[PDB]
């Protein structure tokens, strides 16, 4: 829901962050 | 009331800083100390599993010649053409040198061999050369003693009258300039000492503030290296000479940042009118923190920096992380303990003049109140600094690195002026089939793979079973008789794998190997070996190239990946950090891009200083340590100048700049000048390369502090007003109070 | 006609396709060169003028 969601934002963006430097990461890993 | 932990820490002060005193003594005293420690178990700087590194190794077991791929080479020239003599002794050394099987594996004898004599002499009969196979690879000290017991054996013996004997190569090499950074260190320890002592008495004009600092980072740098030392002499983490350099480059960096930090803070409570008991706590509640922070920050990058894959980057990830972990412990417990101690006992931290806040006040004052036009300047100094990025080239020869005094480059010189190619610094092609070759058309097929390699642009000498001098540029025929000559049969133990499935031709460029072409012409080579055998049965047989020039382009493919990985996962976590700090997604952005433009305008300027107007090249190593170096302090210093603004904030935006800049940015400049000072002593030292790197991070520091975070971010801040906190709702003045 | 009368020289005349002063015909003239010096790579006339 909107409270449960605004309410927690930040965590949230560290995580999506975080899910996309390490999906980078290990693409860039195997060459 | 006050809380928990600084009450603590300054309670038991003298206790904790007894057991700081003695845990330190016993650490240095058990433990070797770093240089031994990382030089008793180093590794080879040559990935495990890169092309060339597979090639050498099973070029070695095929021939049964080894498993290494360390080589060096003895130089005999005289200034009368060689004789009987001549031969002579160079038999006995041969001799001597294969009676020693524990440290050289196997050997190449060329100059022995009539035949083939003529390629393993000079134009004019003058000079001669041999190849040694040595024990151990690349960086490992068993290369070193090996190739330090092959020199002694060498020059056991006097040469004859007329004749001079070198030792040479890449081993020698490396060997030397590990001796002659040794041999600097001492002028550069003490022209640097004196440099940051003047420094300090500079920024303080005091002397017991500075013994007092210098005492801080003494024992904080002394634990760290301990602690470090202890870990890696039980085996359980990995060490490396270059692992140990740059730890003591952040340990020093950090440790000052984080004095600075305190002392500032703590004199300029007691300037503002506060007694000593709540300069402390204001101090404490003010710096804990942003040292926390910023620790756990550096510490993250440089554990995520374990994941690349070339070693140079790959062992520096854990030592590195333990040593910063222990560095913000020390100086968060020791710190402010003997801070308490020294201003309890008697008075000696102790603020004189106010000169410099008022001046950094006047500057956030100009910084406010035209903040459009300052930035322009700003962005345009940056824009100079940048335009000169994009032509950046970089050379791979360490040779033209080191003075010319070194053993190893008088051997260089003699060859260099007997020989007109670089032979010195040879190659291997191998063709791997599946039948015997020990036959004509086969032998048909190989010379028209030395023919089409010596056609390369670039190549002077192929050296192979046909012309043993290295000049294939005639029409072949060799009938089948030719196997029962014993001298035959030995060149072709020489050239030929005994299963009779391989073959091998050495390949000398022309010029340096290890510039950008010698490094690009490797790819043709293999290519143009490809397609000679395309059409003859040898079709679909694997090809191996081991040489020096093939290390390096490895290298560098690896380097640029291995960057490429390091920025995202620093500029990621800083702007984790700064989110976390600031509870604002738009200032994390503009201090990510401010930081990327820093380094960008930082390295353009040190291309244009160093390159175009000096005329020497940078190496391949100072674009990596540069960069994490000034990312870690760019870290520190931009996230306690923006938390010091943050808190500063609540009565209006913009008079929240002025204080900011008048409380904090005199602590950070002067961490800055002194750091980038203190590296920028380093140009007086011989050893050019650390010249380089030294000079590279003083001037990006110089132009970090001075220009850009005095004067870019701060006028981004006024200028954009209170967009600069959202998702935060501020307001840009506070309610109009009355007279 | 050709060679040198001490007989340290050879000169060839070399004329182009189309245009010779087109940009193709301006660029032509540093692979002649680079074709003659690696022609005469690994002779005995190495290293000439």
């Amino acid at each position: 829901s909107i409270g449960t969601l605004k309410r927690a934002w930040i965590p949230l963006l560290i995580l999506v962050v975080v899910a996309i430097a390490g999906f980078t990461v290990q693409r860039i890993r195997t060459f | 009331a006050r809380p928990f932990i600084p009450r603590m820490i300054r309670t038991f002060a003298v206790p904790i800083i007894l057991g700081w005193l003695v845990t330190i003594a016993v650490l240095n005293v058990t433990v070797p100390q770093l240089e031994t420690v990382g030089q008793i178990q180093a590794v080879s700087m040559s990935p495990d599993a890169a092309p060339s590194m597979i090639s050498m190794k099973h070029i070695g077991k095929v021939f049964e010649e080894g498993d290494s791929d360390s080589a060096a080479m003895i130089v005999l020239e005289g200034q009368r053409p060689l004789g009987d003599a001549a031969h002579a002794f160079y038999d006995q050394m041969i001799g001597r040198l294969q009676a020693d099987t524990t440290h050289v594996q196997s050997l190449q004898d060329f100059w022995g061999d009539p035949l083939t004599a003529t390629g393993a002499q000079s134009s004019d009969g003058k000079a001669a050369y041999v190849q040694v196979k040595l024990a151990g690879n690349q960086g490992e000290s068993l290369a070193n003693e090996s190739v330090e017991a092959v020199k002694t054996i060498v020059e056991r013996l006097a040469p004859p009258p007329g004749v001079k004997v070198y030792v040479t190569g890449s081993a020698a090499l490396v060997a030397d300039q590990q001796q002659a950074g040794d041999r600097s260190l001492q002028v550069i320890e003490a022209v640097t000492f004196t440099v940051i002592i003047v420094m300090l008495l500079l920024v303080y004009r005091s002397i017991i503030t500075s013994a007092i600092m210098l005492t801080m980072v003494v024992l904080g740098l002394l634990a760290t290296r301990g602690g470090v030392a202890f870990l890696g002499f039980h085996r359980i983490i990995g060490l490396s000479t270059f692992a140990t350099n740059l730890l003591v480059v952040l340990a020093i960096a950090a440790a000052t940042d984080y004095a600075i930090f305190l002392i500032g803070r703590y004199q300029e409570a007691r300037g503002l009118g506060q007694d000593r008991e709540s300069a402390y706590y204001t101090m404490f509640g003010g710096t804990a923190h942003v040292v926390l922070g910023s620790g756990l920050t550096i510490a993250g990058a440089t554990f995520c920096l374990s994941f690349t894959r070339l070693p140079y980057f790959q062992t520096l990830g854990v030592p590195l992380a333990i040593g910063m972990v222990i560095v913000v412990a020390a100086a968060l417990t020791l710190g402010p303990a003997i801070i308490a101690v020294t201003s309890r006992f008697g008075k000696l931290l102790e603020p004189k003049r106010m000169a410099r806040v008022r001046g950094w006040r006047k500057v956030g004052a100009a910084i406010v109140r035209w903040p459009g036009p300052i930035l322009v300047g700003a962005v345009a100094l940056a824009l100079v600094g940048l335009l000169t990025l994009p032509g950046y080239r970089t050379n791979y020869n360490d040779r033209n690195y080191l003075p010319a005094d070194l053993p190893a480059n008088e051997g260089y010189a003699a060859a260099e002026r007997h020989f007109s190619q670089a032979r010195m610094n040879p190659e291997v092609l191998m063709v791997e089939s599946d039948h015997d070759m020990r036959n004509s058309a086969d032998f048909l097929v190989i010379n028209k793979i030395a023919k089409a390699i010596f056609a390369v642009e670039g190549i002077s000498r192929v050296q192979a079973i046909t012309r043993p001098d290295g000049k294939p540029i005639e029409s072949f025929y060799l009938p089948p008789e030719v196997f029962d000559n014993p001298d035959f049969q030995r060149g072709l133990e020489q050239f030929l794998s005994p299963d009779g499935h391989a073959v091998r031709f050495i390949i000398s460029h022309e010029g340096d190997p290890m510039s950008q072409a010698g490094i690009a012409r490797i790819a043709k080579i293999k290519t143009a070996a490809k397609e000679a055998i395309k059409g003859t049965p040898l079709e679909g047989s694997a090809i191996y190239l081991g040489g020096t020039a093939a290390m390096f382009k490895d290298l560098s493919d690896g380097n640029t990946y291995d960057l490429m990985i390091a920025g995202i996962s620093a500029l990621c976590l800083i702007f984790i950090i700064m989110l976390i700090t600031t509870r604002s997604v738009v200032a994390a952005a503009v201090i990510v891009g401010t930081v990327v433009l820093s380094l960008g305008a930082s390295f353009g300027l040190s291309v244009l200083i160093w390159q175009h107007i000096l005329g020497i090249e940078l190496h391949w190593l100072v674009l990596a340590m540069a960069v994490i170096i000034l990312l870690a302090v760019g870290a520190d210093y931009n996230l306690l100048l923006v938390a010091r603004l943050k808190e500063e904030i609540h009565a209006g935006i913009n008079t929240g700049i002025i204080r900011a800049m008048g409380g904090s940015g005199s602590v950070v400049t002067a961490a800055g000048l002194v750091f980038a000072f203190t590296m920028m002593s380093f140009a007086v030292s011989e050893l050019t390369v650390m010249a380089q790197v030294g000079t590279t991070i003083g001037m990006g520091l110089l132009f970090d502090t001075l220009i850009v975070r005095s004067f870019m971010t701060p006028s981004i801040a006024a200028l954009l007003g209170k967009w600069f906190w959202w998702p935060q709702v501020v307001r840009q003045r506070p309610i109009p109070q009355p007279w």
